[PDB]
């Protein structure tokens, strides 16, 4: 509606018997291939990402926002638990870190 | 051609007016497209036609 | 010639493969719309009969 | 082909020129209409050889290669359901085959890359995962889809089958 890409903002300019809109959009660039999974299995529980998606670099699993690669350690603060590891198809085994563990 | 969208509107309307004016030079079957020539040449009973 | 509809491209689809952008571009595009016409007016009687 | 009439017609001015121009403008517009609707991709996207989308079957909307027209089962159904006086008809710039190709590119794009191809580069994503994102969009948590994936795929597949049955019947 407001140009190709993800709309950020627009600026009007007047013209002879008309108007010109300059549309500023965000366009993704330089994508990379990652291995993904619908959920992480840990302690018999199925963990899902709260905001992003689970990805792997071939050896380690991370959670990242969807529109920009910015990998973070998978923790109880960026996932939620729902059910066991028997239902989800394609669930993978990976540790989920608990930030309180080092304190106790 | 960046602003063809605006120029096209101008061109279409200019063309419409030019056509409207040019039509005044047509006879439409009359002896003359000029109204004054009809009135000068013919008596009223024929000029009206 | 018979026109082409664009370059052929197949996405590397699999059941466990995802592509994620590591960068971005800020793009600015223009869109032009007509808003108004010239406000003409014609005097019928004068046009027809002078 | 009457010269006597033609010579009389000239005395009415440019009425014929105006009429020819009006009809030409319409004819051109008809190609613009088709172009704006269908030609929304700069690339022609193809589906994978292996149609594994997590139980989601799209065979009724994807092109059927056994047909010379390369139309889907549903499209083929839709197409089956629907001079002496100086009158002519001009051909469209895009043929039915070309329009079908645009449609299949749109379908292939959506299935394999979701909405990403419509706002930049086409980024692959597992179909079940794409649906999971779409569930979030409508205010339903992702886990609802993953825990009901078989049910959702079945409801989807049945709904598509019903579409063909409806169109083939309702006159
Ligand atoms: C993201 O892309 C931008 C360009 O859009 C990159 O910035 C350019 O980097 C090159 C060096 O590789 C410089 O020569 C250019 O002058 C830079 N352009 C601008 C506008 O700064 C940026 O480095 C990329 N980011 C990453 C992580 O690759
Ligand atoms: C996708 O759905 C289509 C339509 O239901 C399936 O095609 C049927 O396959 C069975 C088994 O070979 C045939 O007996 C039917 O006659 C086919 N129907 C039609 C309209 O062709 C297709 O097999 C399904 N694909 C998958 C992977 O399940
Ligand atoms: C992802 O892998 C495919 C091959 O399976 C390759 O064609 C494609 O270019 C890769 N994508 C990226 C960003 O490297
Ligand atoms: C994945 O990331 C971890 C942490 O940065 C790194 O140690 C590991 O070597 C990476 N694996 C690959 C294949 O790059
Ligand atoms: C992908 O398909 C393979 C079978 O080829 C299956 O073993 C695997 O669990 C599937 N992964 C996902 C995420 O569906
Ligand atoms: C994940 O770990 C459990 C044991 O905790 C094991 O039974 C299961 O088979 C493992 N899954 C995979 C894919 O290795």
């Amino acid at each position: 509606f407001c140009g190709k890409g993800y709309h950020l903002m627009s600026f009007p300019q007047s013209a002879p018997h008309g108007v010109v809109f300059l549309h500023v959009t965000y366009v993704p660039a330089q994508e990379k291939n990652f291995t993904t999974a619908p959920a992480i299995c840990h302690d018999g529980k199925a963990h899902f990402p709260r905001e992003g998606v689970f990805v792997s670099n071939g050896t380690h699993w991370f959670v990242t926002q969807r529109n920009f690669y910015e990998p973070q350690i998978i923790t109880t603060d960026n996932t939620f638990v729902s059910g066991n590891c028997d239902v989800v198809i394609g669930i993978v085994n990976n540790t989920v870190y608990d930030p309180l563990q080092p304190e106790l | 051609s960046a602003l063809g969208k605006l120029q096209d509107v101008v061109n279409q309307n200019a063309q419409a007016l030019n056509t409207l004016v040019k039509q005044l030079s047509s006879n439409f079957g009359a002896i003359s497209s000029v109204l004054n020539d009809i009135l000068s040449r013919l008596d009223p009973p024929e000029a009206e036609v | 010639y018979t026109m082409s509809l664009g370059a052929e491209n197949s996405v590397a689809y699999s059941n466990n493969s995802i592509a994620i952008p590591t960068n971005f571009t800020i793009s600015v595009t223009t869109e032009i719309l007509p808003v108004s016409m010239t406000k003409t007016s014609v005097d019928c009687t004068m046009y027809i009969c002078g | 082909d009457s010269t006597e009439c033609s010579n009389l017609l000239l005395q009415y001015g440019s009425f014929c020129t105006q009429l020819n121009r009006a009809l030409t403008g319409i004819a051109v517009e008809q190609d613009k209409n088709t172009q704006e609707v269908f030609a929304q991709v700069k690339q022609i996207y193809k589906t994978p050889p292996i149609k594994d989308f997590g139980g989601f079957n799209f065979s009724q909307i994807l092109p059927d290669p056994s047909k010379p027209s390369k139309r889907s089962p549903i499209e083929d159904l839709l197409f089956n359901k629907v001079k002496f006086n100086g009158l002519t008809v001009l051909p469209p710039l895009l043929t039915d085959e070309m329009i079908a190709q645009y449609t299949s590119a749109l379908l292939a794009g959506t299935i394999t890359s979701g909405w990403t191809f419509g706002a930049g580069p086409a980024l692959q994503i597992p179909f079940p995962m794409q649906m999971a994102y779409r569930f979030n969009g409508i205010g339903v948590t992702q886990n609802v889809l993953y825990e009901n994936q078989k049910l959702i795929a079945n409801q989807f597949n049945s709904a598509i089958g019903k579409i063909q049955d409806s169109l083939s019947s309702t006159p």
